């Protein structure tokens, strides 16, 4: 026996009625998929596990209108079971079999596929004529990469289902547990066998238990599901939250202010985050397959459309900005709106995409709420001047004096409090396995959000809180059975120093060939907001905002460790690739990525995450990546202001475009200062295995020819001064000449008919990102 | 209307493009100089009871620049309608996140009609490191420092719409005092220092109730559409708390702004300016 | 309290090759548009102050009469004392070297260099009385 509730069998029911898929594509039972997956699940029920997965079995058993059709059959099966074993009603356990049923036709459109094919793969969202093969979500041991194998031999489906076997098997039946199995096995495979099928298993399961679980707390029984209204009536409730202003929030600090606590506000930020998304998921008693996205600063929630539940968000997101603006005055602010939306505004219905209509009035609501920044405070414009306001010298915060601490590291400095905090957060980042939540007035409370506090869980310490928030896995380990299980990732590599720690500035400028300067990386992707409106169903966002993210939470940490070296080539490199690259990565949202580090390694980064990323997609989206080096003394406000008015730069011109380095230009309009991605590795592969042979070393019998390359530069800048060649074409072939060397660049020499007749530069302009970079690098 | 326009030339780099409250603070340092305490009384008076200044903007060889209103990010999918549809993405978000427009894009935003933005900004905001030596023994010990750089032929502007007998003998002979001075940052590297002149601008504006402020204002009440811009300052070595003031292009409705006075514990009051500039300007729907 | 500007105007002529320096290896500073050189006025200005503290550090027995800030300054600096000011002439450390910068207005109004110069102080200022304009 055991008391069950309703929201957990609906929940769970539709997070499994296509479990018979898997286990129907792997030829075990012979059976219709509902068939074999309700025999899958009676026979889970009779090895050790729960007893409700015979009830269970309901679900998949019949959630086709073929199967359905009956209403006498359905009836009996239940007197064949018992509902009251588990409290359940009669009524109340007939009712979720409707609720998982319509559920499965919002999820995705219902187009029937007659035979399934025999076992075609999962075809990729970013390039639809491309498929994935089948592997384990690890990120580890392969980078998925959409190739052109086509079909799936039926030994690893069967391989699937006996490691699926074991895993529902040691989860105890809820849904937090439920999801991180579902999610490591079935990512890599197709919902609906066919050509061209984009949505993965995993999230066509995750977002029908979405709307049964939405549809459930509405209060659509059965018969409104046999009738209609509820795809005529506004029955759900598209929630989506913004975080703005948080390059302002992270790179505000001074010259106080380590990386070690650089890389602490960016924890803080993912914790805020998650705090106001857990919160509206308790209130409104969801769970975490309603939360279509989490990544960087901006969810959607799929939730239902009560009085009830619109009284909860109106408060959620008061006290939030509340908290918010008393905490940290007008730097970061949330905008929280919800549309309300109907079935049909589900999916496709009279050839328009009726979803991609709905968000775009979403979207709208986003703006105009950014443009109101903090009108729910009543006090916001109103001025209180009570006397003796100090600041803070390593943020800005103004305070009233007297709350400034003594710091841990300086005591003759007064820092705010929460800058006391983030320091010791930055001492134990390399020995923290994630955060658990509890109330904010408990012991051990080192970060506080709006709504909870949360206590940091150490390597070697038991976690306390109400639910667990644990980092970059999908395994759940020496944590209470009812602590909540939320798995986040994060890109989270940095270079250690002799102790355990985040390495300095200091320890980043050095080991950098050549000259010590520090290099900074910013980028994202680009057109990536069309991109997420082209889907059709919420299981299609559900897939593309899912690999869409994995690339930079999971996947870009393998690239700074060498791995995947096959696919990616041969990149414009200084040195060889060290085993542990003095690389920190600070921030790596869904299209974003801020990362410093030496700026011989910040510069081969750049061009091994392109190359990587041209083949996670289907070269369909690509990057636009600002460099930048600097001083190493320099404020991280002012390193960050530089790249980001360095990477629009290299965005407004053509979009798919590097910026390398500083450039000199002459102001004609037809010089842009930023190199094409396949432009400057056709320059590397020219110009750089002549004149250098790395390691900070050039190429033999061109030793003691420093001053040399200066003066091909000096030459460049008659260029800049004033084009048409005024008297750079035979100076180049006079420094050339007096050396003996004339293999070294020919292009350099003669005037270049190809470029005049098209209006392009020469080809001595485009010179200065390759020669200017061998030149650092052979400074010393 | 007709407004004045007063052109101030730079002689070098400037620390930041000086907002509304610190022309005001810079203007009421130079009445107190010259004239003494019993004219900034009445400075202040007719900025109460009348004139109104903006924040300083930047212009390029005869082409003033004016902020760009807050308007036109509601309704911009409405402004370009008539564009095609495959660069109507690109075309928004660049729109989108300029800053500046000239007199010809910007009497185009206010009546919500297509603009452009321009292509080259007149000024750079430049990293120059300093150092500092020991006297002795000169050991280097460098810091970073900020300044803006003007094009050959590029500068400063900001806009006055008052009576002609208060700008007479109050704004232009500050003007001419805060030329040899500086006008806000470290005027004794020589930056903040220019040459005046004196035009006469005109901005063809929308009747409406709505307006955009060319100055930040301090609100009295809660505005349509706005920017917080929060910053505070420093009176004579005294530092003045952070207010909330609102940017140059926020959008207001019949909101006069109001001029704050700090009692600061100083010989005298610190009034800071906080007062709208109005343009009439028409709202999305 | 003000009275007028005398102003100095004149030519700096490099009669010998001039290099300040930014970090060809070693470029000197320039305009960030025309690209042309050009003399900062915080290197003018800071040279002006350095030779003049120098002159003042020498001669600090015999100007007392005349500036009676002097009296509390013996020469040398407080280097060999990693401690603020007391007693030596280059008192004021600003991040690893030492200077000359009083530490009051009323103090900064009667020394020959700070009444000129300029002074930061802790809880009064002095600012400068000369500009250096590039
Ligand atoms: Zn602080
Ligand atoms: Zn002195």
């Amino acid at each position: 026996q055991d008391p069950m509730e309703i929201d957990e069998l609906t929940a769970l029911g539709g997070l499994l009625h296509d479990i018979g898929k898997p286990v129907q594509r792997a030829g075990l039972y012979s059976g219709d998929h509902s068939t074999q997956g309700a025999r899958f699940l009676r026979d889970l029920a009779e090895n050790t596990g729960r007893a409700e997965y015979e009830l269970l079995s309901l679900f998949s058993e019949f959630h086709h209108k073929g199967h359905m059709k009956n209403d006498e059959l359905m009836i009996r099966r239940i007197k064949e079971l018992s509902p009251e074993r588990f409290g359940l009603t009669m009524e109340d356990v007939l009712n979720a079999l409707w609720i998982v049923y319509e559920a499965d036709n919002l999820a995705s459109g219902e187009r029937e596929e007659g035979q399934p094919q025999a076992s075609r793969p999962l075809y990729s969202v970013f390039n639809p004529g491309k498929a994935y093969p089948w592997a384990e979500l690890d990120f580890e041991k392969e980078l998925p990469v959409p190739g052109d194998v086509f079909s799936i031999r039926s030994q690893d489906y069967r391989e699937l289902v006996k490691r699926l076997w074991e895993e529902l098997s040691k989860a105890k039946l809820r849904s937090d547990r439920l999801l991180p199995v579902l999610e490591k096995y079935l990512t890599f495979v197709s919902s609906v066998t066919s050509e061209g099928n984009i949505i993965s298993l995993y999230d066509h399961m995750r977002m029908t238990s979405a709307i049964a679980l939405a549809m459930l707390r509405a209060g659509c029984t059965a018969e409104d599901v046999r009738s209609g209204r509820c795809r005529k009536e506004k029955r759900f409730l598209l929630i989506e939250g913004d975080f703005s202003g948080i390059q302002d929030f992270i790179y505000r600090v001074s010259g106080k202010g380590t990386l070690k606590y650089l890389r602490a506000r960016s924890a803080y930020l993912e914790l805020i985050g998650w705090d106001v998304v857990l919160e509206i998921l308790s209130r409104l008693g969801l769970t975490r397959a309603n939360v279509v996205f989490n990544a960087g600063g901006h969810f959607m929630i799929i939730a239902q459309n009560t009085p009830d539940a619109v009284k909860e968000l109106e408060e959620i997101r008061a006290k939030a900005v509340e908290w918010l603006y008393r905490e940290f005055e007008s730097d970061l602010y949330l905008a929280i709106e919800w549309e309300p939306v109907s079935g049909r505004e589900f999916g496709r219905e009279g050839g328009k995409n009726l979803f991609a209509e709905a968000r775009k009035r979403l979207k709208h609501k986003l703006t105009v709420r950014k443009l109101k920044r903090f009108g729910e405070i009543k006090g916001l414009f109103e001025h209180g001047h009570t006397e003796r306001l100090a600041e803070c010298p390593v943020c800005g915060r103004e305070l009233p004096e007297g709350k400034l601490e003594p710091s841990a590291s300086d005591p003759e400095t007064k820092v705010c409090p929460t800058c006391n905090r983030l320091v010791s957060l930055g001492g134990n980042l390399p020995k923290l396995l994630g955060f658990g939540r509890t109330a904010k007035n408990d012991a051990g409370v080192l970060v506080e959000g709006p709504f909870s506090g949360f206590v940091p869980y150490l390597q070697g310490g038991r976690p306390v809180g109400e639910q667990i928030l644990v980092k970059n896995t999908l395994n759940p380990g020496e944590i209470p059975e009812s602590a909540q299980f939320v798995p986040y990732f994060v890109a989270d590599y940095f270079k250690k120093d002799p102790k355990g720690g985040v390495a300095t500035f200091e320890e980043l400028s050095m080991a950098s060939t050549g000259t010590r300067r520090l290099g900074v990386m910013k980028g994202d992707v680009d057109r990536l907001g069309e991109f997420f409106s082209s889907m059709d169903s919420p299981s299609k966002l559900a897939t593309a905002s899912r690999f869409m993210d994995y690339f930079f939470k999971g996947y870009i940490g393998a690239i700074i460790e060498g791995k995947f070296g096959y696919i990616i080539g041969d990149v414009p490199s200084l040195r060889d690739w060290p085993e542990e690259p003095d690389i920190v990565v600070v921030y790596a949202g869904g299209d974003d990525f801020f990362i410093v580090g030496a700026w011989d390694q910040i510069f081969e980064l750049a061009f091994r995450v392109r190359r990587a990323f041209n083949a996670y997609t289907g070269g369909k989206l690509t990057l636009s990546v600002g460099l930048g080096y600097f001083d190493e003394r320099t404020p991280i406000y002012r390193m960050a202001d530089v790249v980001s008015e360095r990477l629009d730069t290299a965005k407004d011109e053509g979009r798919n475009r590097v910026f390398v380095v500083g450039r000199s230009r002459p102001l004609d309009g037809k010089h842009k200062l930023s190199y094409e991605w396949n432009h400057y590795e056709e320059l590397w592969r020219t110009y750089a295995p002549r004149i250098y042979a790395g390691n900070g070393r050039l190429k033999g019998k061109l030793e003691s020819k420093k001053g040399l390359l200066w003066k091909l530069l000096e030459i460049r800048e008659l260029y800049v001064r004033d084009p048409n060649d005024v008297r750079w074409a035979y100076l180049t072939a006079y420094l050339l000449g007096r050396h003996g060397l004339s293999d070294l660049f020919p292009e350099l020499v003669g005037i270049d008919t190809k470029a005049v007749e098209r209006k392009e530069p020469q080809p001595v302009y485009w010179v200065d990102g390759v020669l200017k970079i061998v030149l650092m690098a052979v400074r010393r | 209307p007709k407004f004045i326009a007063v052109k101030l030339i730079p002689k070098g780099p400037f620390r930041d493009i000086p907002r509304a409250d610190t022309l005001f603070g810079a203007i009421g340092n130079a009445i107190s100089a010259i004239h003494g305490q019993s004219a900034v009384e009445e400075l202040v008076d007719a900025f109460v009871g009348g004139a109104r200044i903006s924040s300083a903007f930047p212009y390029s060889g005869d082409t003033y620049y004016l902020p760009k209103p807050l308007s036109v990010e509601p309704a911009l999918e409405g402004i370009l309608t008539g564009l095609d549809e495959e660069e109507r993405y690109t075309t928004a978000k660049r729109l989108r996140k300029a800053k500046y427009l000239d007199l010809k894009n910007f009497e185009l935003a206010l009546r919500l009609r297509p603009f452009t933005i321009p292509e080259e900004i007149p000024y750079a905001r430049v990293d120059v490191p300093r150092v500092v030596l020991d006297r002795v023994t000169q050991d280097s010990s460098i810091y970073f420092w900020e300044e803006i750089r003007f094009r050959e032929k590029s500068g400063v502007y900001f806009l006055y719409s008052g009576p002609r007998e208060v700008f007479d003998g109050y704004i232009a002979p500050a003007m001419r005092f805060l030329g040899d001075t500086g006008i806000g940052g470290k005027s004794t590297w020589g930056a903040g220092l220019f040459e005046v002149e004196f035009h006469e601008m005109k901005i063809d504006a929308p009747g409406s109730e709505y307006s955009v402020t060319l100055s930040n204002a301090l609100p009295t009440k809660t505005p349509v559409l706005w920017r917080l811009l929060r910053k505070g300052g420093w009176s004579f070595g005294r530092r003045k708390p952070r207010m909330t003031f609102i940017a140059e292009g926020s959008i207001v409705k019949n909101d006069p702004g109001g001029m704050e006075r700090l009692e600061l514990g100083l010989s005298h009051e610190v009034y800071v300016y906080g007062l709208t500039f109005p343009l009439g300007v028409e709202l999305p729907e | 309290r003000f009275y007028g500007k005398i102003v100095i105007k004149g030519k700096i002529k490099a009669v010998t090759g001039l290099h300040i320096g930014s970090q060809i290896d070693n470029p000197v500073i320039k305009d960030p548009h025309t690209g042309l050189p050009y003399i900062p006025g915080s290197s003018l200005k800071g040279r002006l102050r350095s030779l003049f503290e120098i002159l003042v550090n020498s001669r600090l027995g015999e100007w007392r009469e005349k500036y009676p800030s002097l009296a509390n300054y013996s020469p040398g600096s407080c280097r060999p004392d990693n401690q603020e000011n007391c007693g030596k002439f280059f008192n004021r450390k600003i991040n690893r070297g030492w200077i000359h910068v009083c530490p009051d207005y009323e103090t900064a109004l009667a020394c020959p260099v700070c009444r000129l110069f300029g002074a930061s102080g802790k809880e009064s200022n002095f600012p400068s009385r000369i500009i250096v304009r590039d």
